[PDB]
């Protein structure tokens, strides 16, 4: 055998892996949370985009906090031995560190903990991608004119917005982040490493979108997504 | 445009 390199994740397992999409649109009246118009556009775009990357996509709609936790636990208990990776997409209201079930909040840590290197052995050493369209607080960006491994290793959080900030969703077109993410994956998944795809997503969101509102507080605002990588290798969707 |  000739010289070997191992700077990239093995992505030629029999299966690419699961893509779990949690699409929360309608919230229990008692929570006072608004309906997330446009989120079905995001969910459909993600389903198609990841289907074409050969992920086994599962779409779930309007899950309570209990259902989110049980789904995640159950998924983490599957045998992923034949799968290259794992993807989870969360579309909901949020605050920093939190995603909302239809009836209340869920700690993101609680969700991702199920997939720790020591808790999901069939995903140990494989990339676990969490893609999140949700607010991280209420700040608005005004813009400016121009041998063991760590249990937290091999996670990537592709967050729609910077820490502390709102995240923007268009009721007609879908969210700025998800529409940009799907576009860049479609265009570049067969050509670029995933961090570089996400960097193009950052640029697209930052340059092509700006809010329009009759409310001065919410008008003319900008957004930058936030790539959080604990990955240990380059990730290419092809092989 | 709406916020999440």
């Amino acid at each position: 055998s000739g010289i070997s390199l191992d700077n990239s994740y093995k992505m030629d397992y029999p299966e690419m892996g699961l893509c779990i999409i949690i699409n929360n649109k309608n919230f229990h009246k008692s929570t006072g949370m608004t309906s997330r118009s446009g989120t079905d556009v995001d969910a459909a775009n993600l389903r198609e985009t990841f289907r074409n990357l050969k992920y086994e996509v599962r779409n779930k709609n309007d899950l309570t906090r209990e259902e989110i936790v049980e789904l995640m636990r159950d998924v983490s208990k599957e045998d992923h031995s034949k799968r290259s990776s794992f993807v989870c997409v969360l579309l909901s209201h949020g605050e920093e560190g939190i995603i909302f079930g239809t009836n209340g909040p869920v700690d993101l840590k609680k969700i991702t903990n199920f997939f720790r290197g020591d808790r999901c052995r069939s995903l140990t050493g494989k990339p676990k991608l969490f893609i999140i369209q949700a607010c991280r607080g209420t700040e608005l960006d005004c813009g400016i004119e121009t041998h063991k491994i760590p249990v937290e290793a091999d996670f990537l959080y592709a967050c729609s917005t910077a820490p502390g900030y709102y995240s923007w969703r268009n009721s007609k077109d879908g969210s700025w982040f998800i529409q940009s993410l799907c576009a860049m994956l479609k265009q570049y998944a067969d050509k670029l490493e995933f961090m570089h795809i996400l960097t193009r997503v950052n640029r697209k969101v930052a340059t092509e979108f700006e809010s329009f509102s009759f409310d001065a507080t919410f008008h003319a605002k900008k957004q930058i997504p936030c790539i959080v990588s604990m990955l240990t290798k380059e990730l290419y969707f092809y092989h | 445009d709406e916020v999440d």
